[PDB]
């Protein structure tokens, strides 16, 4: 049972700034098998408001979803994600950092 | 210039949770426009593009009475691979399907295909003559002889051939002014003084489609090639895309670094360095 | 639209 | 425990791809419920209300437009409780065949389709595609015959049917299936007119 | 399987009770063996040895002194073998009609047995018995028409066959039947001359 571990990619729709209402997104791409556990967090922990895409993959087969949720970030907040798969010995979480 | 539409099945089973999980998902370029879940509460085709719900019932349902009818033959595939390789009762598997068509900017079939995968493992898959089969193994093997004594290339093809195209002139048609436009990238600098004397500037493109784009970072008109790092492709998660590129550079010489964009929405490609406040 | 389900694999 | 309620299928036991059949359960018992229950490939169990009228505790049983996963072994039982079901002995056997899934096979006669009666008549299934088994059918008759291919033979895959001394004529049908789907078959073979003068 | 042989009948098809008829099977392939096969109630097959000369391969049956049971559908096969015997294809059907065992029938044209050129003449066969279907034949080498019996008309069981413009004169005979037994035949009805002028 061949195996792949998943990119990350933390981030907003639209350049983000205080105050205003944003998506934070957490693209997890070339992983495999399917099933897999990605949380967004917002100051240390899980949000329920989020979602995400409709399951599809790669030409190498690999999978890849986008995890998303409305957000108005702040100075003071911070967000990030954690992801879980059988590939990876414990959640690699994965902070936030708008200017990336 | 030349567009096609794909489609991704993905066909889980769950052993003990309950029964195959199966996940369709239709594109024309890099637009999604149908979805369909095996598991939602009512199991049912959606659009996920303008164009494509603009049409009626008839529609929705002819192509969710496909999608009902896939899953429940993916779900006797899995259980039929399960034993061609005869393994666990109880050991998970998927079974991946990819199809579609590519066509020139007149229209016309360029290469049509049709493959699937066994646990992310190449499988068998439709010849690029629309008539022949390619076992990956012998047990694949098992499946070429069924398929080919069923004549799926005979059918398999007419579609691709066929409705394959026609769906997608229908849809590239509807959707013009949006999968035949362009949709340039919003473009600028981020100027983030890293270490000491040293200063790190990127360079975003986003907001655009399709996803194919070229972001070049340039050191008094050099390619800097080798310096110039940046992150894989992402979607905005609006249907449009993002991406960016960076170099480090030492302080004040900053615009001495010019970035350069080139897309389809750019009739000439974008050269733009650092704008500093005032 | 997609392509008619067939046979099993 | 009661008796074996009587099991048949209309229009009959081979069903077309696409195609419905009806399996109906009765008996002259007036069963509350009657439990259709198939195995192998995707065992299941139906779970119908018998109806009672015109002298029988009946229940047709509708097996949905036929495909790979339904075809199979079913057997049914009835229960004169409910919640718990207080199921009775199994229906005889019911194999459903589902049919139409593979090239027609060609059905032949040697030494010819029409022979002297008490001579010695033999059909056999032949066809490019790989079958691993045939089956013999013969218009109205329950049970069908079943031999095993013959390998890669210079373009084919035989099997031959000896029917021995000929006595009644008959029109019978081939089909070809595989080991792994059992009750997976091909389309029926153009029929064949055995004719004994 | 060989190609079929050719069967026909000397005088012809239809025979007169008691009378006797010559139904011949022959091929250019020098079959051993003849097999004559007569399907119905009273099906049965005679076997013969074949006549090889003149490049051909004859058999000639002999249907015994007609009645009843010889009148029927026949067909015959050669064979090169013995033994089991190698049947051919089918020859052609040949319906062997016995005649002679009912009432004549009588047969009338209007306007008259005697027309003009392009005028419409119509042959009409009535009688006292209760036919079903009438036969009209044309110097009995030509042909068969067959019509249905029409209701009580006047006192009478007809049937009219339009022959349409008239060009060419002809004697025409009529025979009756019944549903069940469409071999059993009338007495022929008296020979009726056309004439064109």
């Amino acid at each position: 049972m061949i195996q792949r571990t998943p990119k990350i990619q933390v981030y907003s729709r639209h350049p983000a700034e205080n105050g205003k209402s944003n998506f934070l997104n957490c693209y997890v791409s070339g992983f495999h098998p399917s099933d897999i556990e990605v949380d967004l967090l917002k100051n240390g922990e899980r949000i329920e408001k989020v979602e995400h895409s409709d399951l599809s993959f790669s030409k190498d087969w690999s999978f890849y979803l986008l995890y998303y949720t409305e957000f108005t970030p702040t100075e003071k907040d911070e967000y990030a994600c954690r992801v879980n798969h059988v590939t990876l010995s414990q959640p690699k979480i994965v902070k936030w950092d708008r200017d990336m | 210039g030349s567009h096609s539409m794909r489609y991704f099945y993905t066909a889980v089973s769950r052993p003990g949770r309950g029964e195959p999980h199966f996940i369709a998902v239709g594109y024309v370029d890099d637009t999604q426009f149908v979805r369909f879940d095996s598991d939602a509460a009512s199991p049912r085709g959606e659009p996920r593009a303008p164009w494509v719900e603009q049409e009626g019932p008839e529609y929705w349902d002819r192509e969710t009475q496909k999608y009902k009818r896939q899953a429940q033959t993916d779900r006797v595939s899995l259980r039929n691979l399960r034993g061609y390789y005869n393994q666990s009762e109880a050991g998970s598997h998927i079974i991946q399907r990819m199809y579609g068509c590519d066509v020139g900017p007149d229209g016309r079939l360029l290469r049509g295909y049709d493959q699937y995968a066994y646990d992310g493992k190449d499988y068998i898959a439709l010849n690029e003559d629309l008539r022949s089969w390619t076992a990956a193994d012998t047990a694949a093997q098992i499946t070429q002889r069924k398929w080919e004594a069923a004549r799926e290339a005979e059918q398999l093809r007419a579609y691709l051939e066929g409705l394959c195209v026609e769906w997608l002139r229908r849809y590239l048609k509807n959707g013009k002014e949006t999968l035949q436009r362009a949709e340039h990238p919003k473009t600028h600098v981020t100027h983030h003084p890293v270490s000491d004397h040293e200063a790190t500037l990127r360079c975003w493109a986003l907001g655009f489609y399709p996803a194919e784009i070229t972001l070049t970072w340039q050191w008094d008109g050099e390619d800097q090639t080798q310096d110039t790092e940046l992150v894989e492709t992402r979607p905005a998660g609006d249907g449009t895309f993002q991406k960016w590129a960076a170099v480090v550079v030492p302080s004040g010489e900053e615009q001495r670094y010019t970035c350069h964009v080139q897309h389809e929405g750019l009739p000439e490609p974008l050269t733009l360095r650092w704008e500093p406040s005032s | 639209g997609a392509v008619d389900p067939l046979l099993a694999l | 425990v009661h008796r074996k309620p009587s099991l048949l299928a209309h229009p009959g036991r081979l069903v077309k791809s696409e195609e419905t059949v009806i399996l109906q359960c009765w008996s002259d018992v007036r069963f509350e419920h009657f439990l259709l229950h198939r195995e192998g490939k995707f065992k299941d169990t139906l779970h119908l209300i018998g109806e009672h009228h015109d002298g029988v505790s009946k229940a047709n049983f509708s097996i949905g437009p036929m495909m790979q996963d339904l075809a199979g072994t079913y057997r049914c039982y009835g229960s004169v409780t409910h919640s718990p079901y207080q199921l009775s002995a199994p229906s005889d056997p019911l194999d459903i065949v589902i049919t139409g899934l593979y090239e027609k096979p060609s059905l032949s006669a040697q030494p010819g389709p029409t022979v002297l009666a008490g001579e010695s008549v033999t059909l056999s299934c032949s066809s490019r595609s790989s079958y691993d088994m045939y089956h013999l059918s013969r218009e109205g008759e329950a049970h069908e015959c079943r031999f095993s291919a013959g390998p890669k033979v210079n373009g084919t895959f035989q099997a031959d049917f000896p029917l021995g001394p000929a006595t009644h004529g008959g029109t019978y049908r081939c089909f070809g299936s595989f080991r792994d789907s059992p009750y997976e078959w091909s389309n029926s073979s153009d029929p064949l007119l055995v004719s004994v003068i």
